[PDB]
């Protein structure tokens, strides 16, 4: 058996409830720091939501409350772009945890979703979305913005996903107050 | 299993030599002797360059190729010597006749060239020369007698540094065998039998016209079908390039292929799935390989090495939402990855049965090795989609595309 960098859901992805407003491609980035994760398209905004109080989520943004239901395998640019959102928030609420008692060199930042996590060109790790038979995978990679052994990529993704998740083997993107993306590494079979 | 990973060796698949010697590693050319070979009549023109070029110019295509008495090893069951006893062909080349140019270019090469005494023209020049007017060259000469074979001044310098004087000979004899008309080897028909007779068309864009480089199973014939398109193919398009197609595999065969591999670098559209099955109906089944050179997979070993993969590992994902009775095609993944070939490889197969998927894997390999530039492990890649490609490039420069269905696969390669 051996294993890899793919997290994945192990059942095919419910139907995805998403809201809507119309007017962005900044805004969805910047939005998705307090947790409201869209995708931009007929120049509309499909998003979900992790915040549970319309004022706030009007504040920090009318809003079309289950204005859609995406079918990720029909909508797997609206799905992926949705997950890296969410992707983003999650991290994005790590980082004060991570960034606690580190070096002001060592101290992990985001720039798909990169951390650059260390500065010298810097070498982080960098997150792909695929939908693929109506089911998520998540790849996480070490990258620079290079030639390295195996182990020097595999002890640097096992860093990146303890330092999210708290275990290596498993991640969880929130979509929404009833949707939660539930990813496990996943070990192929020979 | 729905996602599982697997071995395939390079020892299923083969090349085929002289008298249907087989082996799985092509640099055998030395050893098996081509396939099916012809005689070099080579001819030499180096341009712009220093003394030291020319004697490495005589070394290499002298020394090296005629002159037994500088016994040069080669690659693979080596005796010695050149061209002429290893590969048994007549290989000829005076060294006296070596033209000197001072260079445009195509029409000082084209006053040089002359296609009654020499099959091959041999054309050495600077890294910027042997850039900016290798497809053109190659384009100005179809239906010529003459193909043309072009060396940078780089590798004919790499020729001191030992290792590469060891190395480098081989593949561009092997092209010279190819240019003078011989089949350096041919592929194991063999194999597209696990798979579940046939063609293997390679779809590429000249940047514009659509370019399908058809094949039979075994890379013994070609020919390359160009359709303006007014990526993908549109369905006008793809059906009048399957017609033609399938057409001239019932001229060359016979009959009709029973099934049609094709290869993409993009996912098959909407357009190319309504004419694949407007031209194939029902009765002919398809495979179709949307190939990518990238894979963001990055598979990991055990513990008790570096995490160290053994190469040969291949990681299957079959769809299991396909069904091809409602439009649904897209069949399976197949992740191979690789150190030999130097790239990973992805392959979305759309399939109008159940193809097995370390069958395409297979095929893909067997394309890989099938391409008589295989030596240069840098150039390896899909025979199919790297000689439309190939085509694609040089199509710029053809003006009368009406013979683009006579050129050959060696007026490119």
């Amino acid at each position: 058996v051996l294993e890899s960098n793919m997290f994945k859901t192990e059942q095919e992805l419910p139907e995805l409830i998403v809201n809507c407003i119309e007017i962005a491609h900044k805004v969805v980035k910047e939005i998705s720091k307090y947790g409201i994760f869209g995708v931009v398209r007929e120049k509309k905004i499909f998003f979900t939501t992790v915040i549970e109080d319309d004022d706030f989520l009007k504040d920090r943004l009318d809003i079309k409350k289950n204005c859609k239901k995406i079918i990720p395998e029909d909508n797997k640019d609206y799905f992926s772009q949705i997950f890296l959102n969410a992707l983003r928030y999650v991290i994005y609420q790590k980082l004060e945890d991570i960034n606690k008692d580190k070096k002001e060199n060592e101290r992990w930042t985001i720039n798909g979703v990169y951390i650059c996590k260390e500065r010298y060109i810097c070498v982080g790790a960098k997150f792909t979305i695929k939908v693929f038979d109506n089911k998520a995978e998540l790849y996480v990679d070490r990258k620079l913005k290079s030639v390295v052994e195996p182990k020097t990529r595999y002890e640097f993704i096992r860093e990146i996903i303890q330092e999210i998740s708290g275990n290596f083997d498993y991640i969880n993107i929130k979509l929404s107050k009833d949707y939660t993306v539930n990813m496990t590494r996943t070990k192929l079979n020979e | 299993m729905s996602e599982y990973a697997t071995i395939l060796p390079e020892n299923k698949i083969n090349v085929i030599f002289r008298s249907n010697n087989k082996y799985h590693v092509p640099e055998f050319i030395t050893v098996f002797k081509p396939y099916e070979g012809r005689d070099i009549n080579l001819q030499v023109l180096v341009v712009n360059g220093d003394n030291e070029i020319y004697d490495l110019t005589k070394l290499l295509f002298y020394e090296i190729y005629v002159k037994d008495d500088t016994k040069y090893p080669w690659p693979y069951t080596k005796t010695r010597g050149g061209i002429s006893r290893v590969f048994g062909i007549r290989y000829n080349f005076d060294p006296s006749t070596i033209s000197r140019i001072n260079i445009d270019f195509i029409s000082s090469i084209s006053n040089q060239l002359d296609m009654n005494r020499f099959n091959v023209a041999v054309i050495i020049a600077n890294r910027k020369l042997t850039k900016e007017f290798h497809d053109k060259t190659k384009a100005a000469l179809i239906g010529s007698r003459i193909r043309t074979q072009f060396v940078t001044f780089t590798t004919l310098k790499r020729l001191k540094n030992r290792k590469y004087k060891a190395t480098i000979p081989l593949p561009l004899a092997v092209q010279l065998i190819a240019k003078a008309g011989g089949t350096p080897w041919i592929v194991d028909s063999s194999i597209y039998n696990d798979l579940s007779n046939g063609m293997l068309m390679g779809i590429a864009f000249a940047r514009t016209y659509s370019v399908g480089y058809f094949t039979t199973l075994n890379n013994y014939y070609q020919r390359f079908d160009v359709q303006p398109i007014n990526l993908y193919v549109p369905k006008e398009a793809m059906v009048k390039t399957l017609e033609s197609g399938i057409g001239w595999y019932k001229n060359i065969i016979g009959i009709t292929p029973p099934l049609l591999i094709i290869f993409k670098t993009s996912p098959m559209h909407k357009d190319e799935k309504e004419a694949i099955e407007a031209v194939l109906g029902k009765d002919i089944k398809w495979v179709f390989i949307h190939a990518q050179y990238n894979t963001p997979v990055r598979i990991f070993g055990n513990k008790e090495d570096d995490y160290k993969v053994n190469r040969g590992t291949v990681i299957i994902k079959k769809r299991k939402r396909w069904n091809p009775n409602n439009g649904d095609y897209l069949h399976s993944e197949i992740v191979i990855t690789a150190t030999g070939t130097p790239r990973p490889i992805t392959l979305n197969v759309y399939s109008s049965f159940d193809v097995n998927p370390i069958g395409v894997a297979e095929l893909t390999l067997s394309q890989i090795k099938a391409d008589w530039e295989h030596p240069d492990i840098r150039k390896r890649k899909i025979t199919v989609l790297k000689y439309a490609n190939r085509m694609a490039k040089i199509i710029q420069y053809i003006n009368n595309l009406s013979s683009v269905p006579s050129v050959d696969v060696r007026d490119v390669l």
